């Protein structure tokens, strides 16, 4: 299946952290690389839950955002 | 060549940067998306994707700045899998995920 | 104004630690008791902020379940 | 005499009394009124949160490799709100004082 490229992740991480000297480990980029997917793949099937409890026929953001804060909650 | 104009032109660049990273977000989420849409067979809205997409991207923000907190409380300027698995520790469920691929 | 009591804030915590060991330094217990209220306003100040929003007389229980998940994402 | 009331019954009151004063604090300043049934709601939820900073402060300790659990510790929990980490690091110094 797809994922993140570990470079994007990287770029991804950097542009938020506070101090220059502060690097990732290649094992832990790496670990960083499949939360992240873990967090997306979530984020989608409790969508499809949900739109399947509301008999609905696609995920909208309407059901999205009843699964958001317990998602958050967890990550 | 004032001040003023290479402040605005600086600003241009970093925001394009961010554009730029929120759209390789954006791509690869659409494809996660792509592949739970033909496992479940449910649909979901573009503005279903666009919102998943920067959920992710703001999620990154606190996973970073998380990291960054815990390896220096550790004094360590190297983020290691142990910080990375103090991020999941609310979660048994994803504690486990995340220790069982650190044994790779 | 009000606070909570350093010996209360103790007990409560000392219920919770996995291990024996664990102790609690008197600077940290009485910044736990500062921690304790602020969570405590931030529950009570949000109720408020969404009876507002619903237009009601009080805060009841109803308003209060629907800010948790959010004020529990800030602690 | 026999205790009459078992020791976590005796926290919970303990804390519910401090709760009903500082929503007390609250509805004045903000002037709404909160239901018994939420002073009690939000009462319950101080206890039960309790533990969750109880085992955050051994595990942020123990990533230390302390055993005992310092301000550093407790201002980790603080973290995610720049607005919350600046008011705790604030009453950090005062207890200093």
């Amino acid at each position: 299946g797809s994922g993140f490229r570990k470079e994007l992740v990287s770029r991804l991480l950097h542009l938020h952290f506070k101090d220059d000297k502060t690097k990732v480990s290649g094992d832990a980029l790496q670990l960083m690389v499949e939360l992240l997917k873990v967090f997306v793949v979530e984020a989608a099937v409790r969508g499809v839950r949900q739109a399947q409890a509301e008999d609905a026929l696609r995920v909208d953001v309407d059901q999205l955002e009843k699964v958001l804060p317990q998602l958050l909650l967890d990550f | 060549g004032s001040m003023e104009e290479e402040a605005e032109t600086e600003e241009q660049q970093r925001f394009s940067y961010q554009q730029r990273l929120k759209a390789a977000v954006h791509y690869t989420v659409g494809c996660l998306c792509e592949e739970v849409a033909l496992d479940k067979e449910m649909q979901f809205s573009k503005q279903t994707i666009a919102a998943i997409s920067e959920l992710t991207f703001r999620q990154c923000e606190n996973f970073a700045k998380d990291l960054e907190m815990f390896a220096r409380h550790a004094k360590r300027t190297t983020i290691n899998t142990e910080d990375v698995k103090l991020l999941a520790r609310r979660s048994n469920s994803l504690l486990k995920y995340i220790t069982d691929k650190s044994e790779e």
